[PDB]
RNA sequence: GAGAACAGAAAUCUCCAGUAGAACAAAAGGGUAAAAGCCCCCUUGAUUUUGAUUUUCAGUGUGAAUACAAACCAUGAAAGU
RNA sequence: GGUUGCGGCCAUAUCUACCAGAAAGCACCGUUUCCCGUCCGAUCAACUGUAGUUAAGCUGGUAAGAGCCUGACCGAGUAGUGUAGUGGGUGACCAUACGCGAAACUCAGGUGCUGCAAUCU
């Protein structure tokens, strides 16, 4: 009983938010190839990860009902749903919900020129720490498309909040770049999913302060053509980019802190 | 295969079960008893349910169990089978190997009678096994046995009578 | 002194302050030099007051250790 | 002797709390798409100028150091030094609505209007008079049921000339001691309710 | 506890604007540099110019190369003159803070270091049990590390490997406390002077005792010296000198087992006696004065030194480390012959007495007068300087292996470091609570651990000139607290009759 | 007689939990979880025994299977002087001590990351010990080998309660039975007592010893030999092999059976 | 499912099979099996105390409730909880 | 290619019945003074690899076994499902253009892939 009341308190809402969790849920249909993508992203999520194995009836498009359902019961925020069909061949459906209903939806298709993780063959980082992120394109500041697609990945694998970093933890990168720009009128151009591993060596020019750096590959890479979207109503927007404030001191005219930690009042 | 020395049968563990029913001073006089016979102290069951005509409330005593291994059991053994006058019957055996019976008296085991003592009987069990039963045991690779390296109920019966060759009446 | 932490005749008495005989007093213990199990430089502890300082005209503690 | 000096036409912008670096730089269609055989080697050299830059800015971040040995408590020890990353600049949606500020119960609105200041909670210990020892108010083993186990009970004059005079005392206590936990129960239910 | 001011939101923007990155310059022009020697005051190659982006260790090869010992360098460490040190280039050290300029000159002072580091003492190895009492004294083996020498107030001395952090030998033939104990520069003996007025020899591999006690002090032993390698003979063992509370210095031949020479001229109780490399002794006593006498004169005092005015806690040589170690290195190596051991340990000393023109063996006296003297007694008999700032008494003083800087741990909480050349005053360690007892510099002269009243050792960078590390875990007053040779292994003891070993 | 419908909805464990040598709740929380978030990377010290060997690996956890970073085994022990005893307490402490000094040679902690640029200093190896499935006990191998390499130079976080020797009265230790431990004081004791109490055991019990002609007072010597050894020169020499990669194969695939394929299983059926 | 005097439909012991069909909470459309079930060991502190921080109160404005964090505390070989 | 230790995917890996495994490893097995735990050294703990065995553990092959899993240009752009041009029809409803979109069935198939380190007649 105690034991539940502590799994509920963990599970209700609070100031200062946990690690947002994911699902994954296979579709009605589903490859060999959607299971090992979906096993490789849920490697780069872990231990923030749940992953279903049974099949699903899964229309996010056309009821909500269910992926609904299994966030509140899974105290999952986010969904990545892999199906499969003739229109849509290996469809990769992201679903980020608040307040246990869909805030929004990208509908995204892997094609077929991808590596596994297993293809490269080469050594990988150590599970369980936040990436680097790279992002490449002008449409990530002004179309909202990409704009969501960026905000949707830095919130997937952005991990643990915190503010002191080891650097012997800043070990790898995720680069997502647009494939080309475009213009208005124009098919939107596939966004292409890299990840990379660092190597520092000496620099010989910046000291022995700033190495230089490598990438290695380690994949997997992925390109993810931009099929579907579905975007937040504006006072559901408000609602979840509301701050707590709670914690920080409230800021008053002509009051400041001094290093000593006396609180000093100016007079003019 | 049966050449190979791996496949004897030999007393894995005998117990020894008292079920007094009652709670209290009789069942104390039995484990006292059980003790003095086997060399070490016992050990109680508590009660799984609770019946009116039983007389058993929830959670008493019912019976003291004694588990004894080696040649300590051999010779517990071997009286309790002088007691039996080397004879069982083909149902005493169970289907995986291990055979049981029970003594009304334990007086004619040899024990010395008291009058604090009083009368107990006791049941035996011997539990019979080849060298290997530990893979279902261990904490580590916990795996079950070989088909044909399963103790058997004609098997056991053969080595009876190879060891003390008593004759196992159909009836 | 650094606080007032329980004045045994009254909660009233204790948050206005007073020094009586059995008062539970908090005291800086800077120049004491303790130091934690952890490292860490103690520097306020609790003391009891052992006289009358209205008769006496000074206050004597005895600290909790 | 590789330089580490990227140079970039369109100046990057980061957010050094999710460790990333964005470039709104030219990108063409011919050398990133699938029939480029060199879309590889230049999406690996793109990522590797932004990686040096954003490497360049969390390695000149302020740096915090401790003094305490290993084995204690925060997980930082004397040999290492940790960055300090800013807060996050980007926006991300929350997973949860903030807690709602509860509406005052009955309870707190009388305490308003009447002036009723919070007890201050120092402990649950009572003196008892009767004996020698502190012993809790309420609880396990607590002073609220003594009367449950008192070897002696006078009988109250008012009780005599009803039926409830066979009664145990105890029982009786035990009883109006249920209610009230129930009728607190209730009011906790109403003011929900409310 | 008590937390620092939390950062504004003006400071909060603040940190998430963009931050600068310490590039170095292509364009950067060549400056006009000029070598200086800090011990010797001489100068190398004059005026020469070189780039802004040289690194030290180019700048080290370089001046390996002007002084023409390319092949077998000496690393050296810069300072430009405030003095500030070259950390890792010259652009990032003083073009940066702008204070010299590119036209102006530079004039870098080198000094030579070691050539091995010392790797900071940062957590507990174990906590030993086996005294039953406090803890009184404690020291390493000169040979190996692996080797310690503990004497406790439970009449006994311990010998303990440090390897595995087990007792290893028990010395129980003294009556009373074991006040001080000490090992043999040539690593075969140890010696303990306990409070009931005898010392006692003991070899430490058999853990046994050698022959009687040395007796005829009337009263308790202060402090144990050893006779250094280099000035002992070859086929001859080192003699043992004896300070003791009745005020008299004896000296004691340990192959015959005799006393030769029994110095008497303290009118007060003597706090210390050390043998130094030139043949002579020096004593510190309660009547405030220092006396230095002759070894090879019949044991007559050379000297009286009166400029004190309290009790002398304690004195230290310039060249203490090298006398402590004879022949041995960090590198535990033995020497195959005695002449062999007397050789390198002449070298060894050498490396330190002779430098800078004429060799010269300073001394420190730090008294109960909350002040410290120092002194050249070879050349002048008046003290060459005097360090004052303690509040209170200065309990324990200690030379750099090097004998380039001066410690002194004092009870009013503080430790000072001095110059150890002219005596002048460097900086204050601070972070104690309570008084330090005693003090113990590394190998390499760069890290420094103390020990409190306030159950803490403390770790302090040299160079840095702060606190490195805080040591807890004693849970009363630590007494005694020494560095192995190697600088691998820290060891601590005091009033909780647990022996604290301390690694990286 | 389980039914189709019991086949279909029977629910396996994972591979290792099914042949049972991994615990996976342990395995969590000693590789997710986590006393800070300043992602500093965790290094497991797993210790392990066979009825003839033991084996010690620090392994880092990494997303496509972990990976070992430095080994160390009880069959290099007769290279430094221990051909006897290989699976005892003193050989755990010696292949704890082996792998230690191993592992800080391999590091040039005790005689480019990106660490280096921002700390002076390198950091001690920290590790975490993992026994897997083994009991928690007062003076086992496994806490021996903890000890060894703790005292080789890695910092392994313990208390000492699980050392031989803890009083389990007052909160200490005994250093003088935790070092006949340590220098294998137990297993001369029993051959002395052997010795004096039946020869007849003592015949099948420490033969080996009785062969190579081995003192019982000179069990401390060899030990104390061995870990002098091992502390001069710990890095690995690996075994010389015999035979090749290729001869190895084919002299295994010569014994191996062969598959048959699908059609001559189809001509045995018809 | 078989074996064991009283002892049978129900007492107690032994072996094999046993995806949980048991016992805990929620109302899963995927909760828990070297457990989240049963037993044993340690803790009785759980209404700690610090805060220039959040909200409320005060004629007693450096006090108390309250929110959050930190230092501790408990246990464990440890990771950690 | 065998094997060992740590793993990833968690049945192509599960259950039932046969057969083989030279070398090494693993396991069975031997002892109870010490550390440690039980009624029972059965489990756990310690010691020797000493007395033996591949009888089991474990791996591999076999079975028109059960179960499970994978591609389909296989059903099929089909059932079903939302708008629509004033399409008719006073009438229960019907083809059409744009969207979304199954499963049963049939064919072809299968019984582990693999990363790190060490070792092998």
């Amino acid at each position: 009983n105690a034991r539940a009341k502590r799994a509920l308190v963990k599970r209700e809402a609070k100031l200062v938010e946990n690690v947002k969790q994911a699902l994954f849920i296979p579709g009605q249909s589903c490859n060999k190839n959607l299971h090992d993508i979906m096993v490789d992203l849920s490697a780069l999520k872990k231990p923030d990860m749940k992953r279903f194995n049974r099949k699903n009836d899964i229309h996010p498009f056309e009821d909500m009902s269910p992926l609904e359902f299994f966030s509140e019961k899974n105290d999952c925020s986010l969904m990545v749903l892999m199906t499969s069909s003739k229109k849509r061949k290996n469809n990769m459906t992201f679903i980020r919900t608040f307040g246990y209903k869909i805030y929004d939806m990208i509908e995204l298709m892997v094609a077929d020129n991808f590596k596994l993780l297993s293809d490269f063959k080469k050594l990988t980082f150590t599970v369980g720490l936040k990436p680097m992120f790279t992002f490449q394109g002008a449409a990530f500041d002004t179309h909202p498309v990409y704009k969501q697609i960026k905000s949707l990945f830095l919130d997937f694998f952005r991990g643990e909040s915190t503010d002191l970093q080891d650097v012997a933890g800043l070990q790898h990168v995720i680069s997502m770049t647009i494939q080309g720009d475009f213009q208005d009128g124009e098919p939107l151009p596939n966004v292409l999913f890299r990840v990379y591993k660092l190597k520092s060596y000496k620099s010989d020019q910046g000291g022995k302060r700033l190495p230089r750096i490598e990438l290695v590959e380690i994949g997997p890479r992925l390109d993810f053509k931009i099929g579907r979207i579905h975007t937040p109503s504006p006072d559901m927007v408000t609602e979840a980019h509301k701050k707590p404030k709670q914690l920080e001191m409230k800021t008053k005219k002509n009051v400041e802190l001094d290093i000593m930690g006396d609180k000093l009042g100016r007079i003019h | 295969k049966a050449q190979n020395p791996m496949r004897d049968l030999k007393i894995e563990k005998l117990v020894l079960n008292i079920s007094v029913g009652e709670s209290g001073d009789r069942l104390t006089r039995a484990s006292k008893v059980l003790e003095q016979l086997s060399g070490q102290t016992p050990v109680q069951s508590k009660a799984r349910y609770t019946v009116r005509t039983f007389g058993i409330r929830r959670n008493e005593k019912i019976a003291v169990h004694v588990t004894v291994r080696g040649p300590k059991a051999e010779e517990i053994l071997e009286r309790g089978l002088k007691v039996k006058e080397y004879q069982l019957r083909d149902r005493n055996f169970s289907a995986t190997g291990n055979f049981g019976f029970g003594i009304d008296e334990h007086i004619d085991l040899g024990i010395k009678y008291d009058p604090s003592i009083g009368i107990f009987g006791m049941d035996f069990y011997v539990v019979m096994n080849r060298p290997g039963a530990r893979v279902t045991r261990r904490k580590r690779c916990k795996g079950t046995v070989g088909n044909s390296h399963k103790t058997t109920k004609e098997d056991t019966v053969s080595w009876f009578k190879q060891k003390y060759d008593a004759d196992v009446l159909d009836k | 002194i650094l606080a007032v932490k329980k004045n045994p005749q009254s909660p009233m008495y204790t948050q206005l302050g007073v020094l009586t005989k059995g008062t539970i007093i908090e005291v800086n213990v800077s120049e004491l030099g303790m130091v934690t199990a952890g490292g860490k430089v103690v520097w306020g502890k609790y003391a009891q007051v052992t006289n009358e300082p209205d008769r006496d005209g000074c206050v004597n503690a005895v600290l909790l250790v | 002797n590789l330089p580490v000096t990227v140079e970039k036409p369109i100046p990057v912008v980061y957010d050094l709390g999710n460790l990333a670096a964005f470039d709104s730089n030219v990108l063409d269609k011919n050398d990133l798409d699938s029939s480029n055989a060199r879309r590889e080697e230049k999406i690996k050299s793109l990522t590797r100028d932004n990686v040096q830059l954003l490497i360049n800015q969390l390695l000149s971040l302020p740096m915090k150091t401790t003094t305490e040995s290993v084995g204690g408590t925060g997980g930082q020890s004397s040999v290492m030094t940790l960055l300090q990353l800013p807060d996050p600049t980007t926006d991300l949606p929350r997973e949860k609505p903030l807690p709602k500020a509860k509406a005052m119960t009955k309870w707190e609105k009388f305490a308003a209007k009447k002036g009723i200041k919070p007890k201050e909670r120092a402990g649950k210990m009572i003196y008892d008079e009767a004996s020698g020892e502190w012993v809790p108010k309420w609880g396990y083993k607590g002073a609220n049921k003594k009367l449950d186990d008192q070897w002696l009970v006078e009988v109250d004059d008012k009780v005599k000339g009803t039926d409830n005079e066979l009664i145990d005392p105890r029982t009786l206590n035990r009883a109006e001691r249920k209610r009230l936990v129930k009728k607190n129960e209730k009011q906790q239910r109403r003011n929900m309710k409310n | 506890s008590t937390l620092i001011p939390p950062p504004s939101k003006k400071q909060k923007k603040e940190a998430q604007l963009p931050r600068e990155v310490a590039i170095i310059p292509k364009d950067l022009p060549n400056v006009s540099i000029k070598f200086q020697a800090l011990d010797t005051g001489d100068n190398v190659g004059g005026a020469l110019r070189v780039p802004g982006a040289i690194s030290e260790k180019q700048l080290e090869e370089l001046l390996n190369q002007l002084n023409g010992t390319s092949d077998d360098p000496v690393p050296y460490t810069f300072s430009c003159t405030k003095t500030i040190d070259i950390t890792d280039n010259l652009y990032s050290s003083l073009i940066k803070p702008g204070y010299n300029s590119t036209e102006d000159q530079i004039t870098l002072l080198y000094t030579p270091r070691a050539v091995f580091k010392v790797k900071p003492v940062t957590r507990s190895s174990s906590a030993i049990a086996g005294h039953g009492s406090t803890i009184l004294c404690s020291a390493f083996a000169p040979h190996t590390s692996s080797r310690m020498v503990t004497g406790a107030g439970d009449n006994t001395a311990r010998i303990w490997d440090c390897d595995t952090q087990t007792p290893m030998h028990t010395l129980k033939g003294h009556y009373n406390w074991v006040l001080c104990v000490s090992w043999s520069p040539d690593g075969e003996v140890i010696a303990t002077g306990s409070m009931d007025n005898t010392i006692r020899l003991w070899d430490p591999k058999s853990g046994q005792c050698l022959g009687d006690a040395l007796r005829g002090h009337s009263k308790w032993i202060t402090s144990l010296s050893w006779e250094p390698i280099h000035l002992v003979k070859p086929g001859s063992k080192p003699r043992l000198a004896s300070s003791s509370k009745d005020g008299t210095i004896k000296i004691w031949d340990t192959v015959s087992r005799v006393c030769q020479y029994t110095m008497s001229g303290h009118t007060n109780s003597v706090s210390c006696v050390k043998w130094g490399g030139q043949g002579l002794l020096y004593s510190g006593s309660h009547d405030r004065t220092v006396r230095v006498w002759d070894i090879n004169s019949q044991g007559r005092c050379i000297n009286i030194l009166k400029s004190h005015a309290h009790w002398v806690n304690h004195l230290s040589l310039s060249t203490d480390y090298a006398l402590r170690i004879g022949a041995f290195d960090h590198t535990g190596k033995k020497p195959s012959t005695p002449e062999e051991a007397q050789k390198k340990a002449l070298e060894n000393y050498e490396k330190i007495c002779k430098k800078n023109g004429n060799s010269e063996e300073m001394m420190v006296t730090a008294s109960d007068d909350y002040t410290m003297f120092l002194w050249n007694p070879l050349k002048s008999t008046k003290p060459i300087a005097r360090m004052t700032g303690h509040q209170k008494l200065v309990n324990h003083v200690a030379f750099s292996p090097d004998g380039r800087y001066i410690v002194s741990a004092s009870f009013d909480n503080s430790i000072k470091l001095w110059d150890g050349r002219d005596g002048k005053f460097i900086s204050t360690f601070r972070g104690h609570v309570a008084s330090v007892y005693q003090v113990a510099w590394s190998s390499d002269c760069r890290l420094l651990v103390s020990c409190s009243k306030d159950t803490t050792l403390k770790v302090w960078d040299v160079r840095t000139r702060k606190l490195s590390v805080d040591l807890p875990g004693h849970k009363d007053e630590v007494y005694t607290v020494d560095w192995s040779v190697d600088g691998k292994r820290v060891c601590s003891g005091g009033k909780d009759k647990m022996v604290r070993l301390w690694t990286h | 007689a389980k039914s189709s419908a019991y086949s279909s909805r029977f629910q396996t464990p994972f591979r290792r939990r099914r042949e049972g040598k991994t615990d996976y709740y342990q395995r969590k929380r000693l590789v997710t979880q986590h006393k800070a978030k300043y992602n500093t990377p965790k290094y497991r010290l797993v210790v392990r025994f066979t009825n003839k060997d033991i084996i010690c690996q620090i392994i880092s956890s990494t997303i496509t299977g972990d990976v070992v970073l430095a080994a160390a085994y009880s069959h290099e022990l007769p290279r430094y002087g221990i051909t006897h005893g290989l699976t005892n307490w003193a050989a755990a402490y010696a292949t704890g001590l082996l792998i230690a000094r191993r592992t800080l040679q391999k590091l040039g902690l005790d005689e480019y990351e990106l660490t280096e640029a921002v700390e002076d200093g390198p950091r001690p190896f920290k590790v975490f010990l993992d026994i897997g499935l083994q009991r928690t006990t007062t003076g086992a191998r496994v806490f021996g080998a903890l000890k060894g390499a703790s005292d080789g130079g890695l910092y392994v976080p313990h208390s000492e309660n699980r050392f031989p020797g803890w009083d389990f009265e007052t909160e200490e230790i005994d250093p003088e039975l935790l070092r006949s431990y340590i220098f294998g004081g137990h297993v001369s004791q029993y051959m002395e007592e052997l010795a004096d109490d039946d020869e007849e055991r003592f015949s099948e019990l420490f033969k080996g010893y009785l062969a190579d002609d081995i003192d019982a007072d000179s069990l401390e010597d060899i030990y104390t030999s061995a870990h002098e050894a091992i502390r001069a020169d710990p890095a690995f020499k690996p075994t010389e092999k015999k035979f090749t990669k290729e001869q190895y194969a084919a002299e295994s695939k010569k014994y191996r059976q062969t598959k048959l394929s699908k059609e001559e299983r189809a001509a045995r059926v018809a």
